[PDB]
RNA sequence: AGGACCGAACCGACUAAUGUUGAAAAAUUAGCGGAUGACUUGUGGCUGGGGGUGAAAGGCCAAUCAAACCGGGAGAUAGCU
RNA sequence: GCUCGCCGGAAGACCAAGGGUUCCUGUCCAACGUUAAUCGGGGCAGGGUGAGUCGACCCCUAAGGCGAGGCCGAAAGGCGUAGUCGAUGGGAAACAGGUUAAUAUUCCUGUACUUGGUGUUACUGCGAAGGGGGGACGGAGAAGGCUAUGUUGGCCGGGCGACGGUUGUCCCGGUUUAAGCGUGUAGGCUGGUUUUCCAGGCAAAUCCGGAAAAUCAAGGCUGAGGCGUGAUGACGAGGCACUACGGUGCUGAAGCAACAAAUGCCCUGCUUCCAGGAAAAGCCUCUAAGCAUCAGGUAACAUCAAAUCGUACCCCAAACCGACACAGGUGGUCAGGUAGAGAAUACCAAGGCGCUUGAGAGAACUCGGGUGAAGGAACUAGGCAAAAUGGUGCCGUAACUUCGGGAGAAGGCACGCUGAUAUGUAGGUGAGGUCCCUCGCGGAUGGAGCUGAAAUCAGUCGAAGAUACCAGCUGGCUGCAACUGUUUAUUAAAAACACAGCACUGUGCAAACACGAAAGUGGACGUAUACGGUGUGACGCCUGCCCGGUGCCGGAAGGUUAAU
RNA sequence: AAUUCCUUGUCGGGUAAGUUCCGACCUGCACGAAUGGCGUAAUGAUGGCCAGGCUGUCUCCACCCGAGACUCAGUGAAAUUGAACUCGCUGUGAAGAUGCAGUGUACCCGCGGCAAGACGGAAAGACCCCGUGAACCUUUACUAUAGCUUGACACUGAACA
RNA sequence: CUUUAAUGUUUGAUGUUCUAACGUUGACCCGUAAUCCGGGUUGCGGACAGUGUCUGGUGGGUAGUUUGACUGGGGCGGUC
RNA sequence: GCUUGAGUCUCGUAGAGGGGGGUAGAAUUCCAGGUGUAGCGGUGAAAUGCGUAGAGAUCUGGAGGAAUACCGGUGGCGAAGGCGGCCCCCUGGACGAAGACUGACGCUCAGGUGCGAAAGCGUGGGGAGCAAACAGGAUUAGAUACCCUGGUAGUCCACGCC
């Protein structure tokens, strides 16, 4: 049974990583969001 | 010419192979190729635009001239190629210059012929002129619509177009549809028909030759559901209403022609 | 030569039995179909929700699909329990 | 520790991804291990990952991403030129031994190789987001030549066998050795040399391309493998001194030949086919602007530099994805012996395990199998399941057919061992010789050795010789779908979908149509023998009648008719 | 007939016996020509039927070999559950009783088994109805609307019949 | 006052010609050792095309909805 | 051996003999336009049909296909089927005066092979007239016909069949 998790860094970097949210406008109301929030890791990705 | 395959495996029963022993045995001429990467069924966008198109062998693009140029510069035909890019053959040409170039290959065309595209070109199949020195009634090919463009119409494997009338600034054309048009006479035009006549002849056999193509299979409507086409639904086969797009308009008639300035020039619709 | 034949890796899933608080939120065992091709697979990319993609079953889109998931309108509304 | 079993195209070895200390040592047994645990992938402490040559970084690009300006868009933003990123691909270079408890092409020893900087010497036209060459490319098939590897013989060392015989054609083990350098060969490709000219390469060019003369078919490029050197080195069966029995050190003999060999290499080759098979840089060459004992380019020598990051360990898994120490999933590489076509299968090598509850006993019943009297589908919805057949060679084989098929149709006969033909044959391979050549990786005759089917006669054993594993049930009549394929990944694999064919219809290119609020993009770097939509669905014979209704196409005379 | 209600139509073959099968008839409820008609070699994990072989499929089961089940030691769940001192029968009863009435039977408590009942467990029945409930789909329902299309005005001017 | 082959002087339908707005997904040059985009030269089309506002038609391609109740279950029938 | 059967050479003659290509002129049809009005067409009679959105008639320009009026003949050629405008290229056969040459090389020929009208079949084109099928209108007692109005395959070209 091919499970829906299968890790890759390069991909999970690319997809949720920092600098794919810083650049979207979005993904800088992501990252706005969770420092509001006070998560300790940011992009959990990084 | 056609080569009807001997039936050793279904597939191969119904195959009708059309092969020319004139044509180059090798690698094409590596100055005249370009990268050519698939990307039909794919917008800028990333949606698809035509479908039925996908994977098929993968080609390299061949500069074939069109807008034919290096006036009263003969060229003598070297071996003609095949192009996956057209249903026509090609043919490589080497100038006096030094300079060797692509053309789509008339019917006549043999290796060793003498080409040439100035005003002062003899007339004869292979060499293009502007059409205010070709005559009245010659069948041409490679011809363009506007002057200094390149050819456009007549490009096809077997296609022509009649010379009917001049304006006197303008040419009447018959074009393969059976329409007749008014194109300028400045525009050039290669005397001729366009060869590989016997492409229509060819017979796929299977569906793997179509996938070699690169057509992807084609699904009908009465076929789909409800939410995806027009068509669709039903507890047995019949549908039961007009044929229409997947979009909506209609199929069968529905003339689709919403062009304003170039009335002027189609003369008479085609049949 | 062949979307050729038999048959392993590989891909799949026709039958039966077991399992059904399973060893497993679809598998095991014994057979089974394809196995040079419309094949199969690694890596990366692209298509985003009345949207995509679909050799079309409303299938699939992260164990979720006749309209994904998350947050919000929101304490929707509920002559019903 | 000695036995026993299991895997052995893995249940062995090495990586990539992913994980992140699970690696090694000391100590502990609370919790975690489906049981105990002295053990552990557990707890707590230390230690452990050493690179110019491996990978990343780096140079270069594919799909694609971002994109100065730009075009477009209420805003956000969309697309996109120059450009700049982006491997899954393309460019420099290291091998063999030894070592740690744990590292290893990194440390040590031996032998190398590459790319730059600087300096000295000798000669000299050097110089580019520019031109050209090259990188640089498909599928299938068939050789030949090899090699990794294996077997046998020789050689060397040891043995002389718990029970009849045995070393005195016996038994066991070893018989290894690389990059680099030199030679440039089984092959493969290609005519070279010189001179003159130019409507071509975004300008120039001595470079590429093109044209015209003389000369001879002899020059060049590529290329496994072999041989020499590396290497009187290392390794090596064993033996010898100290044992806390982890082990340490010294010495270390033969180290050859023949045959069979890949799916690996020559080979990115050759042949053939259509479906016509990346890009750019590194590399070579040519000049443009510029400079002239200058700066540079070559060759030799010397010296310096090659940074930084990763490197432990798991990786058909108890370290990844599955809530688990989960019968599942997970890409690549290596590929021994005997039998065998085989990467099947059986038994074994090297290596790794016995799957983290055991002990009894021998009820029903369940699961997984073995065998069954007589009957042989009477069972059942249905031969479901089981049983059966199963290999090679030869004989033989029907209706029908699109002439290919059907067809392994069906149905039969022989298969073991021994001996002879033939103290090992047909065939394969090819040393000592002998003779030529510009006398070396050369050619010709052999025909010593080594290997070696298949067949025929004769004999012999058992109930049985494809004896195990492995390995097809066969025939007849019909419906449907031509077929191969695809499909509800998780109750439906079908007659459904698709399909090649066929037809209708749209489309004259700034095409139709599609995505898009628009730019733009696909269609397509295509051009009516093309593209889209629809329906039908190989093939054979065909496709009749109806335009009243609803669509569509054509026409505008009349009626009705909007904003104005 | 993947199509036939009557229907297992009727006739023939196959069988001792055949609602299925095969070949016909035509009385086509309600086939029919690219919604394709009829046929068709080969192909099919396709549907139906027949036969040979073969057999535990069966008459009708018997024995054996393993893993459980049983006993012992160690660890150790789950669904469920108002409380229980938790029998049978007949009747009654919100209409199918362990519990009510009458009566019969029954020392107390395990263990291995089987499932007839506890209208057993699981899942606020999916069938049916209801709600001035929802979603999606259809059309010739209503009202809009993207698109396509028609014209007027503007961008948009000058001459000549 | 209904009309005149030069004059005081309008409106509306096609038809022809021109260029000068507009289009150019024709060629060339420059920004620029850029398939974009501008600017320039020229060719072709040309007051057409196309766009904005208003407007008639078409429009399940989408969107919001409606589609009654009684009923010896509901539906059919019937009834209000 | 011979020429006398058969054949060959020299020089000519007539011919729609065959294959390929090009071109010309009447006419039919269609499209665009000018003039012009109420019928055209058809038949034994009508009617369907076309025309009041302008037909038919006349004229101009253009497009496309097929067959070649006269010559034309109780003519010509070819084995038969068959072949008709003109011009070119390639080519087959026949006949004649005269001369030369070879010297029976001849005739027929079952099987075999080739050619073979029209209709028909396959693929790809073309399609002006004509026209099976089909439709309408007549006729008739009926009319699935003869007649009229249309009209598809086909007739035309290339390559294969038959």
């Amino acid at each position: 049974m091919k499970r829906t998790f299968q890790p890759s860094v390069l991909k999970r970097n690319r997809s949720h990583g920092f600098r794919a949210r810083m650049a979207t406008k979005n993904g800088r109301q992501v990252l706005a969001r969770r420092r509001a929030k006070g998560r300790a890791r940011l992009t959990v990705s990084k | 010419a056609v080569v009807k395959c001997k039936p050793t495996s279904p597939g191969r029963r119904h195959v009708v192979k059309v092969v020319n022993p004139e044509l180059h045995k090798g690698k094409p001429f590596a100055p005249l190729l370009e990268k050519n990467s698939k990307s039909g069924g794919r917008n800028n966008n990333g949606r698809i635009t035509t479908r039925h198109i996908g994977g098929g062998h993968k080609q390299a693009y061949r500069i074939v001239d069109f807008k034919r140029n290096k006036d009263g510069i003969p060229a003598v035909v070297e071996r003609l190629e095949y192009d996956p890019n057209r249903s026509a053959n090609i043919a490589l040409v080497l100038y006096k210059d030094g300079e060797r170039r692509y053309i789509l290959a008339p019917k006549g065309l043999k290796a060793g012929d003498q080409i040439q595209s100035g005003v002062d070109a003899a007339i004869k199949p292979g060499n293009t002129l502007p059409m205010r020195n070709i005559p009245v009634g010659s069948t041409v090919h490679n011809v363009e619509m506007k002057p200094g463009k390149g050819g456009q119409l007549a490009r096809s494997a077997g296609t022509y177009v009649q010379i009917v009338a001049r304006d006197g600034a303008y040419v009447t054309l018959r074009l393969r549809s059976g329409e007749m048009r008014k194109v300028e006479a400045d525009c050039r035009a290669t005397l001729g028909e366009v060869g590989n006549a016997e492409h229509m002849l060819r017979v796929l056999g299977k569906a793997g030759a179509a996938r070699w193509r690169g057509v992807r299979p084609t699904v009908r409507g009465t076929a789909m559901n409800p939410v995806d086409h027009p068509h669709g639904g039903g507890e047995g086969r019949n549908f039961g209403k007009h044929p229409v797009t997947p979009w909506g308009v209609q199929t069968k008639g529905k003339k689709t022609r919403s062009n304003k300035r170039t009335d002027k020039f189609i003369v008479r619709r085609r049949s």
